[PDB]
């Protein structure tokens, strides 16, 4: 076995250009759902929550957030103690 | 220069008639 014949094939876009156009999320603020659809408060760079937005689970590509957000979110309901 | 996850605000979404 002798390595003979290789192949490369890659493609990338040339675009060398910077400009303000997507947006970063910070962290989970409030979960809600409506029309069977469950949406979550997320907060965009330079965004506050004063502009309350929401984003579906599809496009929520952030779980670790809601996995921490629920620990916290516990304890400020009142619930029961179980293990 | 961008590393982190991140996209655009809100894609995937279709145009019906109904």
């Amino acid at each position: 076995g002798s390595h003979m014949g290789k192949k490369t094939k890659r493609t990338a876009d040339s675009s060398s250009s910077e400009d303000e156009e997507e947006y970063v999320v910070e962290k989970v603020l409030d979960r809600r759902m409506v029309k069977g659809q469950v949406e979550y408060l997320l907060k965009w760079k330079g965004f506050s929550e004063e502009h309350n937005t929401w984003e579906p689970e599809k496009n929520l590509d952030c779980p670790e957030l809601i996995s921490e957000f629920m620990k916290k979110y516990k304890k400020m309901k009142e619930g029961e103690n179980n293990k | 220069a961008r590393t982190k996850q991140t996209a655009r605000k809100s894609t995937g979404g279709k145009a019906p008639r109904y």
